[PDB]
């Protein structure tokens, strides 16, 4: 029953212990505006302040700064819960609060419906499924790269038996206003291709010019043109550029426009362009099980398309690779020392046999309460093995 | 003001192709925002000299630095021993309306951050807002009248 | 910008609105709907103890005195109280596990004089433990303290 | 390692002194050994490749990788990654009355990524709903685009 | 022999087993030595029969 | 909780059991 | 220099990879001394000069 | 380990190679180490039976 209760009892790394702090991420669609996003961050701050004012101390929201994306389109919300004390029942604890909220922001026009806890141990929450990377190992492009990503995300979305929640990472692919200078039609007009660009760039992108001292501190001087004159396509024309001859020339005179497509977040993995795919194991299956499949589904993909694993799936882990080898030794050296002061080869068996007795309680208790098989349980298991041998030893010893 | 493609081809690549002969290295995960920013990340085996690594990369970059446009260089590159996950977040607010998002930030950026970013505040300090700068907002009409371009 | 024919002049002011603005207006934040700024700090690979935050509230320490009217530091998000309350609520666990033992000790060999031996033996060893510890680098951690009692 | 770095920095106190052509090429500092550790060769099992081709298939797909792995030090590539070669004809040039200077000047302005901003960005006119990046010239990609230069 | 042989910081988790597997063996040897002197010393030099 | 629980659980069933079996899988192991 | 030594001008993307653009003039026009003359350079006035 | 991990990068590169590209191995310090060992561990074993 010990082995049974042991294979039954599931495993993890470390417990999400409520840290009187946590944060919710906000993410709007493509081409969304700072205003639009801000409507979202507002609907978010309202909740914590109204329908949860009892637990939430303060919200710190930032519009235009995600864990990626960046710019008017993403938002973050650092929450600071009230004192630990003033938050009794599990009801007022982080897991609950974040839960309620996740379900809360669910009813909103934009997928931000999130909030969560601090992955047990900062930066070290690399145990939440897997990380998949698709590489463009041939001359292919963003066209075929992603075009084989939708095709992979399908094959995996189809059978949620060994794979759950397979998606990409904010690649989107929003439109782009493509302006095309008609070089000659301009070179001919008496206008340098240079004055043209710096004018198009200085006006719509900004230009870091010189520096200046502002109250005994050096700061920058920027040139960019008022907002009203760069909010809409047509506005492109309003801009005039000097000509050799001496007279201005509108942009519309030497350039055409047209909406095209691009990606606000081109990415790469080891030099080659790439696309990151995240996802969860599967309800009752370990990373490995979920992965062998992911490697197969890719094989189908077009030629050139390839893959690799990054952080949170670059290694193989504890119970299932580590412990089953070191655990060997621990009780492998046990049959040693237990001879260094016994000398029988057979007598050190007694003490050894105890081990299971304690492991049964530990597994028992473990299963009864929510508790899982993790580092601490592990830690505990060993010490439990020790104490066992302890008692046993003396009994056996005095006997001898 | 440079697109993801111009900043991936123009910067990201000239900096990725120049990352060779680097002691320990498990992989590099580059990005290229429409925001006009790139951010190559290099990871090293556990226990790898945090500091010597943090430096090797900040020099093999030079064999490329003179290749980035003059606008990116004039901005300045930043290499460092990340951690990607804040360690605390002081906020500064206006107890009186005399300040504002535009102001408060700058009072910080020019008097609080410089200090806090060369202390034990290891790694980096993200400033929520931006230090002031002299903004010159051009009027095309006016400019065109007087016959002048940016 | 240019001296005009009719003797007049065209100044920058005539072709552009000129004010101190941010270097970038992408990020803007609020602390409870109230406009605000802040410091999004991080760590340097294998950085130091809270010492970092210990010394973040070092720089800010003396900054507070020269702040204008309306500037009040506020602290949303903070890993500190944890460490503070993570310890406390362990050292207590360790103390209690002592009084607890002193009892079981008594309930078996009625003798405030004997029951006192194991009472003098446990602390001793623990002490000696942080010692052998430091000797190997390991620090008093919100993770090293467990194995202490366990 | 520390040595391999000291030198890669005392060099900077000089880097801005080398001509623009050497810098634009790029300097290379490193932990040599001067004596190969292995030599994979790549050949054409079919005539579809060539010295000019094979190398480039390597240079652009095999070396970059192998030179930032355990392939410590440096990797000598026997051949050279492709490059767009423009073989000038003086006669022709002279006929049309042009020197290599016009040809360079030409290229430099017809083949290059140019950063243009976006639509409704950073500080927008309240009420804007759309926000898209702007794309302008983008580096050429085919021997053909280069042939059409004016 | 059950504690130490885990101090094998094998992987991103040894990051803790290390932080672990030792803290105990140390604390133990200490206790073993402690329990070897002082304790016998005390329990021998200490109070009534 | 994690720590302690398994620790206790195991410890009880390790005391009220090893106190009966040890005297046995010792005699037996002869 | 551009003609006999080569000139590293700009960069360009060739199959999603940045590479260089070189200007150097055909081989036949730079194998022999005399060839030095074949080269003409523009003048302020407007006409070429050997 | 360097060469160990040189045939690491090349390991996965081989699959996306076009028709006609075949890696070949002239010059290689490896077989030495392989045959340098072997022909020593043998020396050690034999010195035992001996």
């Amino acid at each position: 029953g010990m082995a049974y209760l042991f294979v039954r009892l599931p495993s993890s790394f470390l417990p999400d212990e409520d840290q009187g702090v946590f944060m919710t991420m906000v993410q709007l669609p493509a081409g969304a505006t700072q205003e639009r996003t801000q409507k979202v961050l507002n609907e978010v701050t309202h909740y914590y302040l109204t329908k949860e004012k009892n637990n939430v101390e303060s919200v710190f929201a930032v519009n235009g700064f995600g864990f990626a994306g960046r710019g008017q389109n993403t938002g973050i919300a650092f929450v600071s819960l009230k004192d630990w004390a003033d938050r009794p029942g599990e009801e007022n604890k982080v897991e609950a609060i974040t839960m309620r909220a996740t379900r809360a922001f669910s009813q909103i026009k934009d997928a931000m419906v999130f909030a969560f806890n601090l992955p047990a141990i900062v930066e070290l929450g690399t145990a939440t499924g897997f990380d998949f990377e698709l590489i463009d190992q041939a001359g292919l492009g963003h066209e075929k790269l992603t075009q084989a990503r939708n095709q992979l995300l399908a094959e995996a979305a189809k059978h949620p038996d060994m794979l759950t929640s397979v998606r990409p990472n904010g690649l989107e692919d929003t439109p782009q206003f493509k302006i095309d200078i008609d070089q000659e039609k301009a070179q001919a007009l008496g206008v340098s291709i240079n004055d043209i660009n710096t004018t198009l760039g200085a006006a719509w992108g900004g230009s870091y010019v010189n520096d200046f001292i502002d109250r005994g501190r050096v700061k920058k001087v920027y040139v960019m043109s008022e907002a009203k004159y760069r909010m809409l396509p047509d506005d492109i024309g309003d801009w005039y550029v000097r000509a050799a001859d001496g007279q201005m020339v509108p942009f519309s005179a030497f350039s055409s426009s047209r909406w095209e497509y691009g990606s606000p977040r081109l990415e790469r993995y080891n030099g080659l362009p790439s696309m990151e795919i995240l996802g969860q194991a599967a309800p009752g299956k370990s990373t490995g099980e979920a992965m062998e499949l992911m490697e197969q589904l890719a094989s189908k993909l077009p030629t050139g398309v390839g893959y690799d694993w990054t952080g949170m799936s670059y290694q193989e882990r504890l119970s299932g690779n580590q412990a089953p080898s070191l655990y060997a030794i621990s009780l492998i050296v046990v049959f040693l020392c237990l001879a260094a002061l016994y000398e029988s080869w057979s007598i050190p068996f007694s003490v050894m046999l105890v081990v299971p007795l304690g492991v049964i309680g530990a597994l028992l208790a473990a299963t009864f309460r929510g508790l899982t098989n993790d580092v601490y349980f592990q830690v505990g298991l060993l010490t439990t093995i020790g104490l066992s041998a302890k008692n046993a030893i003396l009994i056996v010893e005095f006997a001898k | 003001g440079a697109d993801a493609k111009t900043v991936q081809d123009t910067v990201t690549q000239v900096i990725e192709q120049n990352m060779n002969g680097i002691d320990n290295l498990m992989y590099m995960s580059s990005n290229s925002d429409s925001t006009g920013t790139v951010q190559i990340t290099l990871t090293f085996e556990s226990g790898t000299d945090a500091d010597i690594a943090q430096v090797q990369v900040q020099n093999k970059l030079q064999l490329a630095m003179p290749l980035l446009p003059q606008e990116v260089q004039q901005q300045g590159v930043s290499v460092e021993k990340s951690s990607s996950s804040f360690l605390m977040v002081v906020g500064v607010i206006n107890t009186d309306g005399t300040m504002t998002q535009e102001d408060i930030s700058d009072y910080v950026a020019a008097n609080m951050k410089d200090a806090i970013s060369r202390t034990s505040g290891v790694g980096d300090v993200q400033l929520f807002g931006s230090q002031y700068a002299m903004r010159i907002w051009m009027n095309p009409n006016e400019l065109n009248k007087f016959q002048l371009t940016p | 910008l240019k001296v005009n024919q009719d003797g007049s002049r065209v100044l920058l002011r005539d072709v552009a609105k000129i004010e101190l603005g941010g270097e970038n207006y992408d990020i803007i934040a609020e602390f409870n709907g109230q406009p605000a700024s802040g410091l999004g700090i991080k760590l340097a690979t294998g950085a130091n103890a809270l010492d970092t935050a210990a010394a973040i509230r070092a720089e800010l320490a003396k900054m507070e005195p020269f702040f204008p009217s309306g500037l009040k530091i506020v602290y949303p998000y903070d890993t500190t109280p944890f460490v503070k309350i993570s310890i406390h609520e362990v050292v207590k666990t360790l103390v209690e596990a002592i009084i607890l033992v002193f009892l079981v000790m008594y309930l078996f060999l009625q003798n405030f004089r004997a029951t006192l031996i194991p009472t003098i033996a446990v602390p001793v060893v623990l002490l000696g433990t942080f010692a052998v510890l430091a000797a190997f680098g390991f620090s008093i951690n919100t993770l090293t303290m467990f194995g202490m009692v366990l | 390692d520390i040595a391999q770095v000291q030198v890669q920095n005392k060099l900077q106190l000089a880097m801005p002194l080398l001509p623009q052509e050497v810098q634009q090429q790029g300097v290379s500092v490193e932990k040599s050994s001067s004596s190969f550790l292995m030599v994979v060769g790549v050949i054409n099992t079919d005539g579809t490749m060539t010295q000019e081709d094979i190398s480039d298939y390597v240079a652009a797909n095999m070396k970059d990788a192998i030179s930032r792995t355990s392939g410590v030090g440096d990797v000598q590539l026997f051949g050279s990654q492709y490059a767009m070669r423009i073989w000038m004809n003086p006669n022709e040039l002279n006929k049309f009355q042009l020197t290599p200077v016009d040809v360079i000047t030409a290229i430099k302005a017809q083949n290059a990524q140019v950063a243009a901003g976006q639509l409704g960005g950073t500080p927008p006119v309240k009420g804007q709903q759309l926000n898209a990046s702007i794309i302008a010239q983008t580096r050429l990609t085919s021997t053909e685009e280069f042939g059409k230069i004016l | 022999a059950v504690f130490v042989p885990m101090a094998f910081f094998g992987g991103s988790t040894g990051a803790i087993y290390r932080q672990f597997s030792i803290t105990i063996v140390s604390a133990m040897a200490l206790s073993v030595l402690v329990a070897l002197i002082l304790t016998p010393a005390l329990c021998a030099t200490m109070l009534k029969p | 909780n994690a720590v302690g629980t398994g620790v206790m659980g195991g410890m009880v069933t390790a005391t009220v059991l090893a106190i009966f079996f040890v005297p046995v899988f010792f005699v037996v192991v002869r």
